[PDB]
């Protein structure tokens, strides 16, 4: 057939061309680090969590973005691509707030987990760090944007999957902020969501604010009843009480999403 | 602070109080109905709000490291008070 | 430690060997004490137990 | 230490020693319940630079065990050396 | 090797073990499965169940071997696999000033050979192992359950037995007596999940599905 | 010892009572004053060391009959012995720092997790979800005040 | 190296068989424990006189809960959870919900002072040193019900020994 | 041989006045014991070779005490009774057959960790 | 070849009578065998790599004195890790307890092509980036 | 594949064997222990207590099982005759202080959600 032959790690493994160098990991049960990169939204390449030495290549590769070469072994493990892993996880945290106890998101939080997989263990910094003004999007989205690490995946959601093109990037450099710039409510059949692909407590549910923590919860994989959709849902539930409704991937109902209603 | 609802009970802090068809209220018969009577939502706000000249100012609680993780706080916002997620402190901008 | 790969640093080993002691001292004159107690003995119990 | 000196003597006549010497109830030779304020050291991955964590991750060094023989002329091994034989206290041999 | 926070590696015993390994695989092929040592320098020898009195019998008795006293007898119980249980053996060898680990397997229904005839202490260690297992050992002196209760019934220690049991005890003073009754918590053991989704050791992944 | 040692009461109760043979001993699985008592020479401290105890020096007392007495003996002289190691460490006590400084095992001083974000993410995490052990199995096990104490961890 | 503790041989000279022979005879070495416990009788005794005197402790002794205020009041704990996530026994039990004026707060901190094991974790996983364990150890109660402490004894506790409480994390919190 | 200890300092392990001679039996016992083994089993190979070694060591070393050093297996009269435990895994050995193939191979994942 | 002098049993693995759990608890329960579904607020796939077998949920009622959630359920917090869901219903079925097996699901290869952004006639260039 | 270890057995005949065997056993012993333990209930009440734990197991047919449940059954015994077993133990077989629970299907809906 047309597929060509890469290695992860010295394994070889037969990719269909335009396929990426992590979707080549993924063929081998290894996951790339990733804040931006989504499997259903646009590629952006913009938080450089991803890269990846190429053996005989001077430079890492964004490896969310880079189509895969005929005969390149992806080193995932070297000490280039872990000390890139390091340097960004490092830029990452160097103005995120030390929110975590009063945050919605420690325990289910991608940058806690991989800060502690591909991370240092301490900070060299010896600054101040960087306060934004939080906005109002809507009752559903509680948004506190200092946690904000300019992923974009709400941005690129907004447009692509809810078509509707309301939220973006204003100014540029270290003071980037996303947001509505106006005062405008996201309030769309598909708000919820931004919430889930929200790798940061930037985005959190305002009516299950302080609730609860993912530990602590039961998941209950059920169905949704509030139309003739049949979105497959988590339920989870503390001591007895529903606390909160998450999407459960089904690629040929629902994909990952769920409407408001349900959620 | 502490109020009574009509049958004399002391509501507690968190809005707790045995109606009055409850049984459970005979815990408390012949004993007291434990209250805290130091309301926090009540004394945080009679701290006065501080003038700070600065886009951004830092709270770590007060006492350094016997305080709170110091987060930093944005005062851009006129039209309200820039507010410490953990001890409850406000914090305004000099004449913007 | 032996499964994480990681070494305690040297002060703590020492204190480690220093309480590990102090320990076996604690067990050793409940040991031989209480054995002196069920044989008769019991005064041995009270002098060692202020100890 | 209140004992008089008739006492003390009775006393360390019945027993042998000379109790007063080490005495089993603590007197001012404790250390002061108030102490000054430590400056504890840091470790020495308290460093700016040259601090890599790939450099010094124990965990990440632990490997799968190395299969000897699985079934999926020489010379006779023990597990090791032999056990030294140990040697007579210098100190006190015999009790 | 001068990394402070790392444990040091001890490469002289790993190749001592590893010889003796191979020695014992080379002297008892008809029961050896498999040998490996760990990078903490631990020897680990699996042997089919039939050669249980064999393969200690050696080891206590061989003189390049002479494991003269069992540290610890114990099993472990993996359901997904057919023979749930994994009966393990912590030997020491006082002359060699060394340890070996001998493993075996059985399921609820096959009998295991009884270590009593090679070490006296294997009496208490499998009485423990049918108590909190439910893995029978043939010919034992005396099999019994040396630490639930008198009655009890299920053997806790696997995984599928629940942490607070089915029964629970109290006084009734109808009957004047201790009786025992269906488990009920005033407060349920509260189930945390707490893995993280992310991979924390590369070198132990599996080969995909 | 001036009440039990040379008290011939006392002697008459231990002195050839609870006599256990050197091989017998062995293959029932004693370990510490048990075996030393009947003149075993095998103390885990010595001959499998771990923290520090290659770098003290201390006598291990044998016995010589076996029997109740003479493991008084050695309990009463281990004692001894304990207190000449506490000597050692009181004088060869180090300076520096008293947990690993690897975060990602032991939490970070408190005015470290109140200043910087990754020892804020690792206390957090250590505290809720803990560390992650590797896969693997250790038998180990220590001299322990009545015996070699172990620990098969999974 | 090791030591013999018991392998001796008595000298068969005939003045060591007859001081063993006046020991056997006259009791000589059971009159030496009479000695050793007669200068016991003339020391003074080690007891203390309690309740007036009481035993010596540290600044960080673990004693009963308590839940602390920052100084102006307000609550340090933000329902945070990490206590209830590393209590061993599982003794803690937390509900939050968003306070009137917006805060994170909790509706329920309920400690149960029967599964406690006063281990210190709670507070030493607590970000804003609120949950704290008191030098107090005098709280027996003659019901079980009363060590079932919920947010407003533990709030009590902290409006009552704060004074103390304060005063020994300032003596041991560099330390920590 | 010189002067004959007075204890071996093991409880229930008698003093052996005649060690060399004793030792020489069960070596050359255990020899015997081995030659009805199968010629390539490594059970036969290797505890010829060992015995061999402790044989030779006896046959040149009429001093006990030095005898012990090189033999290196604690009071002779431990070594003596490490020679008997040697005889009767030999006699069982035979009854084992243990260098035989292996009696059957575990399921494919029974020795897989992590499940 | 093995000496143990072997059987022949031919019938169904069965096990619910030695196990010592109650009746009650073998025919009234239903063990549900699945992969664990990612936990949508990460990414992270590592904890959707095991199947799980876990039980019907039963009532938790409040408990009067402090509010607690009580129950009287032995097998509220039982969950099972096995490596294949075979290995999982041989279990289940060992034990006598009713299964529903759900299969595992895969998220579909997709096609990523970061030049699709900015393209010349396609629906597919993104106003933003 | 069903190639096995026995435990006793090799058959069900043999293994019914050993049940009638026990059966014998605990019905001999019913009488000393309504005796020694005092028990407040009869012998005819305590024989009837026996015949019912064996008609619970009467639907096996492995005889690994089942030899099991005779070795299971041996060890209550010998801690009932040797008095290892007080007088809870061995009246705990009769759930004398648990309200009987319903049956039928309108009597579990009424008082719950449980089938
Ligand atoms: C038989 C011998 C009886 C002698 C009388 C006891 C005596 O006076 O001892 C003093 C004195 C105290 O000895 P100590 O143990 O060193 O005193 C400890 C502190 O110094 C003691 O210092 P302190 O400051 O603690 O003293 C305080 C103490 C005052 O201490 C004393 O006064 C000693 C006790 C006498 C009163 O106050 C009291 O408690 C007085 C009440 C004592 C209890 C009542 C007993 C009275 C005698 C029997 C009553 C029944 C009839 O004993 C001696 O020095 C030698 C006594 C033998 C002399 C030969 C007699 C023939
Ligand atoms: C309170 C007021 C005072 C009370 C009376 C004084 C206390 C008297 C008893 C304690 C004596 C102190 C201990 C001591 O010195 O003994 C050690 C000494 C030392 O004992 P030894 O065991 O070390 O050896 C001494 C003898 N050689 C060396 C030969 C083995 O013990 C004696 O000498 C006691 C001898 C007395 C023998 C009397 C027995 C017959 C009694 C007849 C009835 C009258
Ligand atoms: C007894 C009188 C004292 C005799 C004495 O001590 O003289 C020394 C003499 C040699 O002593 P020695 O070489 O050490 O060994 C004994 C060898 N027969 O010792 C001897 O040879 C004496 C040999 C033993 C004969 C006496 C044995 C019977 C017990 C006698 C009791 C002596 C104590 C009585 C109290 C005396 C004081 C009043
Ligand atoms: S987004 Fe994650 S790292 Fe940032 S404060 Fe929240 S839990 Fe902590
Ligand atoms: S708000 Fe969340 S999803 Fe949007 S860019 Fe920031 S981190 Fe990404
Ligand atoms: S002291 Fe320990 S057991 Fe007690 S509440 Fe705190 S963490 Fe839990
Ligand atoms: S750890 Fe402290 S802040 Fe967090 S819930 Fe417990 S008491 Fe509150
Ligand atoms: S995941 Fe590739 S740069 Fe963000
Ligand atoms: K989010
Ligand atoms: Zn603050």
């Amino acid at each position: 057939s047309n597929l060509i032959e890469v290695f992860v790690d010295g394994q070889s493994v037969m990719v269909e061309p335009g396929t990426t160098v992590l979707q080549a990991c993924e063929k081998v049960g290894m996951q790339i680090p990733r804040f931006c990169y989504h499997e259903r939204l646009s590629v952006a390449g913009n938080c450089r969590m991803c890269l990846v030495e190429i053996e005989k290549a001077p430079k890492v590769v964004a490896a969310c973005a880079m189509p895969v070469m005929k005969g390149w072994n992806i080193l995932t493990n070297s000490e280039k691509t872990k000390k890139a892993r390091e340097g960004v996880m490092e830029f990452l945290l160097a103005n995120h707030p030390l929110d975590c106890p009063i945050c919605d998101q420690g325990g289910e939080c991608d940058l806690q987990d991989q800060s502690m997989m591909f991370g240092s263990d301490r900070s060299r910094f010896l600054e101040g760090k960087r306060a934004v003004e939080d906005k109002n999007i809507g009752p559903l989205v509680k948004t506190i944007m200092t946690r904000c690490i300019q992923c974009t995946r709400c941005i690129r959601f907004a447009s692509e999957i809810a078509g509707v093109d309301d939220l973006g990037t204003t100014g540029r450099g270290n003071d980037m902020q996303v947001g509505t710039y106006i005062e405008k409510m996201f309030m769309s059949e598909l708000s919820g969501n931004i919430i889930d692909i929200c790798p940061v407590g930037a985005l959190t549910s305002k009516p299950y604010a302080f609730t609860a923590r993912p530990w602590e919860t039961r998941k209950t994989e059920s169905i949704d009843v509030m139309d003739a959709v049949g979105s497959n849902i988590v339920v989870s539930t503390r001591t007895g009480e529903v606390m909160r409704i998450l999407p459960r991937m089904h690629e040929d109902i629902n994909e990952e999403w769920i409407s408001d209603k349900t959620r | 602070g502490v109020r009574t609802s009509p049958t004399g009970e002391k509501v507690t802090h968190t809005g707790q109080v045995y109606d009055d068809g409850d049984y459970r209220k005979v815990r408390f018969v012949g004993r007291q109905k434990e209250v805290n009577e130091n309301f926090a939502i009540d004394l945080i706000a009679e701290q006065p709000v501080s003038q700070v000249g600065s886009r951004v100012i830092s709270c770590d609680g007060g006492g350094g490291a016997l305080g709170h993780p110091r987060v930093y706080i944005n005062l851009d916002k006129e039209t309200k008070t820039g507010t410490c997620g953990y001890c409850g402190l406000q914090f305004r901008q000099q004449h913007h | 430690e032996k499964l994480l790969n990681i070494r305690p640093p040297p002060r703590a080993q020492w204190i480690r060997v220093l309480f590990g002691e102090i320990t076996r001292l604690l067990n050793h004159i409940m040991a031989v004490t209480t054995h002196a107690l069920d044989i008769g003995a019991m005064t041995p119990f009270f002098w060692m137990f202020e100890e | 230490a209140s004992a008089t000196r008739f006492i003390q003597w009775l006393r360390n006549w019945a027993s042998g020693r000379d109790l007063q010497a080490k005495l089993q109830l603590r007197y001012q030779e404790i250390s002061k319940r108030t102490q000054p304020p430590p400056k504890l050291p840091v470790g020495p991955s308290h460093k700016l630079s040259n601090n890599y964590y790939c450099t010094r991750d124990g965990r990440r060094e632990a490997m799968p065990p190395s299969i000897v023989m699985s079934s999926q002329e020489k010379k006779a091994v023990s597990p090791a050396p032999p056990i030294k034989r140990w040697e007579l206290s210098q100190d006190e041999p015999y009790l | 090797d001068t990394r402070p926070t790392v444990r040091p590696r001890n490469d002289v015993a790993h190749k001592q073990l590893s010889a003796f390994g191979e020695y014992v695989a080379e002297i008892l092929p008809k029961y050896v499965q498999q040998v490996q040592v760990s990078c903490f320098n631990e020897l680990e020898i699996c042997i089919h169940p039939d050669g249980v009195i064999p393969v200690l019998t050696f080891l206590r008795d061989h003189s390049n071997a002479q494991f003269k006293s069992l540290a610890d007898l114990t099993a472990v119980d993996i359901p997904t696999r057919q023979n749930r249980f994994e009966i393990v053996y912590n030997l020491l060898s006082l002359r060699f000033n060394s340890r070996i680990r001998v493993k075996t397997y059985t399921d609820e229904l096959t009998p295991i050979e009884s270590s009593v005839p090679v070490y006296k202490a294997a009496n208490w260690y499998e009485r423990e192992i049918w108590d909190m297992f439910g893995v029978f050992f043939a010919n034992h002196p005396d099999l019994r359950r040396i630490l639930t209760d008198y009655g009890f019934e299920g053997h806790p220690f696997r995984k599928d037995f629940p942490l607070s049991g089915y029964v629970e005890l109290r006084y009734d003073d109808e009957v004047k007596r201790v009786v025992a009754e269906p488990v009920e918590l005033a407060q349920e053991f509260r189930k945390f999940d707490l893995n993280s989704p992310w991979e924390a050791f590369p070198a132990y992944r599996q080969p995909p599905e | 010892e001036e009440m039990l040692t040379n008290n011939r009461i006392w002697r008459n109760r231990t002195v050839d009572i609870g006599i256990v043979t050197a091989e017998d001993a062995l293959n029932y699985g004693f370990s510490g004053v048990m075996l030393r008592g009947s003149g075993i020479q095998w103390d885990l401290r010595k001959t499998q060391p771990y923290d520090v105890y290659d770098q003290v020096e201390f006598d291990v007392p044998i016995g010589s009959r076996g029997d109740c007495y003479d493991r008084y003996l050695c309990r009463v002289e281990e004692m001894r012995q304990s207190i000449r190691i506490i000597s050692q460490c009181l004088n060869k006590m180090p300076p520096g720092e008293i947990k690993v400084d690897d975060a990602k095992v032991s939490p970070p001083k408190r005015a470290e997790m109140k200043t910087s974000m990754e020892s804020l993410i690792h206390h957090f995490k250590l505290y809720t979800e803990g560390y992650q052990v590797p896969p693997g199995a250790t038998y180990t096990a220590i001299e322990a005040p009545k015996g070699e104490f172990g620990v098969y961890l999974v | 190296t090791y030591k013999y503790v018991n392998l001796r041989e008595p000298s068969m000279d005939m003045k060591s068989v007859t001081d063993r022979a006046a020991q056997t005879l006259l009791w000589t070495e059971l009159i030496r424990g009479l000695g050793m416990t007669l200068s016991y009788l003339f020391r003074e005794p080690a007891t203390i006189n309690y309740p007036f005197e009481k035993g010596p402790l540290s600044p960080r002794f673990r004693g009963e809960h308590a839940l602390r205020r920052y100084p102006s009041g307000e609550e340090r704990c933000i329902a945070c959870k990490l206590c209830e996530a590393v209590c061993p026994a599982q003794a803690i039990t937390i509900e939050a919900e968003p306070r009137a004026d917006g805060s994170r707060r909790t509706t329920r901190y309920d400690i149960d002072m029967t599964k406690c094991i006063y281990c210190g974790f709670c507070q030493e996983a607590c970000p804003v040193d609120a949950i704290v364990e008191g030098p107090n150890f005098e709280f027996s109660t003659e019901t079980h019900e009363e060590l079932l402490y919920n947010k407003e004894k533990l709030l009590n506790n902290g409006d009552k020994w704060e004074a103390e409480i304060a005063a020994n994390i300032q003596a041991d919190y560099l330390y920590r | 041989a010189g002067l004959l200890k007075k204890t071996t300092g093991l409880v229930g392990l008698a003093v052996c006045e005649t060690p060399h001679e004793r030792l020489k039996i069960l070596y050359t016992k255990i020899l015997d014991v081995l030659g009805h083994i199968p010629k390539n089993a490594a059970y036969r190979k290797y505890t010829e070779q060992i015995t061999n070694e402790k044989l030779s060591m006896v046959k040149a070393e009429p001093d006990v005490k030095k005898l012990e050093e090189r033999l290196q297996g604690g009071q002779i009269e431990e070594v003596i009774l490490q020679a008997e435990n040697e005889l009767s895994l030999a006699r069982k050995m035979i009854q084992w057959k243990p260098w035989e193939p292996l009696v059957e191979e575990p399921p494919a994942s029974q020795w897989k960790w992590p499940i | 070849t093995r000496d143990t002098q072997l059987i022949t049993v031919d019938e169904k693995l069965d096990i619910t009578t030695i196990t010592g759990v109650p009746e009650e608890h073998i025919k009234t329960r239903k063990a549900r065998i699945f992969v664990p579904a990612r936990n949508n607020m990460q990414s992270g796939v590592n904890n959707t790599k095991k199947w799980k077998m876990e039980f019907d949920t039963r009532e938790r009622w409040e408990n009067p004195l402090m509010g607690w959630a009580s129950t009287a359920d032995p097998l509220s917090n039982l969950v099972l890790t096995f490596s294949t869901k075979e290995d999982a219903v041989a279990f289940a079925e060992k034990n006598g307890w009713s299964y529903d097996v759900e299969e595992r699901k895969v998220p579909k290869p997709k096609s990523k092509s970061y030049g699709a952004n900015f393209s010349w006639n396609k629906r597919t260039r993104v106003s933003t980036k | 594949s069903t190639s096995v270890k026995p435990i006793f057995s090799r058959d069900m005949n043999e293994a019914k064997r050993r049940v009638r065997e026990l059966y014998r056993a605990w019905y001999r012993e019913v009488p000393n222990t309504v005796h020694l333990f005092q028990l407040d209930i009869s012998v005819k009440q305590g024989r009837d207590k026996v015949r019912e734990m064996f008609k619970k197991n009467a639907h096996i047919t492995d005889p690994r099982v089942v030899d099991l449940l005779v070795i299971k059954g041996k060890m209550e015994l010998e801690e009932t005759i040797k008095v290892w077993k007080q007088r809870t133990h061995v009246m705990r077989f009769f759930h004398e202080t648990e309200a009987p629970r319903p049956k039928d299907f309108l009597s579990k809906f009424y008082v719950g959600h449980d089938p």
